[PDB]
């Protein structure tokens, strides 16, 4: 009885504090029954995650046949778009962009959540400002886990997927740091590290750890930056850098 | 090597 609907999920504004929001509105009995019970799980998760770089869920409300989920409102569009936009980040803007995603990931992990579906098309910008914040979204594939590696199903976007998941090995948190390296890799040059036309040709290249730094583009990227990628695109999970560790690197610890 | 720029390639897919 507080929120007032606007255009379109769809916007809305609190009656008291008048702060714009985004309200996802689901249906009964569409979505079906246990289709709904998949959103049960999913929604619980976003409610554990209250962090500036995570599209925070603020309230969950059951009406009659419709369900309401009040989310942070983000407008700068997808990070994907901003990347095709500018072609590729500078190391500075890149350092900044990745440090934001890292802090969000870090928080997720230090809270038992693994994203899995971490990609550019799932990172939203506050605005297209020259400093705007980045927000994490889409927890459809998110799962809650202990420090113990298992085989938590097989899902994620083909291209960002981790070796350990293609080898049907047990995996945990570091599947996300792998995705980062892919992203951070893209930011610096605007093409992917692993890619082929044939899906299997691809997974092969991934599993293999097959990526390089083609000249001349990479010829002029600070080694400190490559090294940070190298350590995210470490094929052996056990030794692939963690989030809280990546946040302590020079090439990220340089606000000046 | 090279692969197409992220603009040219398009936007993900997802897998289950």
């Amino acid at each position: 009885d507080n929120y007032d609907v606007k255009e379109e999920v769809r916007r809305c504004v609190h009656k008291t504090t008048g702060l714009e929001f985004a309200a996802k509105i689901i249906n009964t009995k569409k979505l079906s029954a246990r289709d709904f019970q998949k959103l049960e799980r999913e929604a619980r998760i976003c409610r554990k995650l209250q962090h500036p770089n995570i599209v925070r869920l603020h309230d969950s409300i059951q009406e009659e046949s419709f369900h309401y989920l009040v989310f942070d409102l983000v407008t700068g569009g997808e990070l994907f778009e901003d990347i095709v936009a500018r072609e590729f980040y500078s190391e500075a803007d890149a350092s900044h962009c990745i440090q934001q995603i890292l802090e969000s990931i870090a928080y997720c992990h230090s809270n038992g959540i693994v994203h899995r579906n971490l990609k550019p098309e799932n990172l939203l910008l506050a605005s297209k400002a020259k400093g705007a914040a980045v927000k994490l979204a889409d927890f459809g594939l998110a799962i809650e886990v202990n420090d113990s590696e298992a085989w938590h199903g097989f899902a994620g976007t083909p291209g960002y997927l981790s070796p350990e998941v293609l080898k049907k090995d047990p995996y945990s948190k570091p599947v996300d740091i792998w995705a980062c390296g892919v992203i951070l890799y893209i930011l610096l040059v605007g093409y992917p590290p692993f890619w082929d036309e044939d899906q299997h040709r691809l997974y092969a290249q991934i599993k293999a750890g097959a990526y390089d730094y083609p000249s001349p583009e990479w010829d002029t990227v600070t080694p400190e930056a490559k090294s940070l990628i190298d350590s995210m695109l470490t094929v052996n999970p056990k030794k692939r850098i963690t989030a809280d560790q990546a946040l302590k690197v020079p090439w990220i610890c340089n606000r000046e | 090597k090279r692969p197409p720029k992220l603009g040219q390639i398009g936007r993900s897919k997802r897998v289950v």
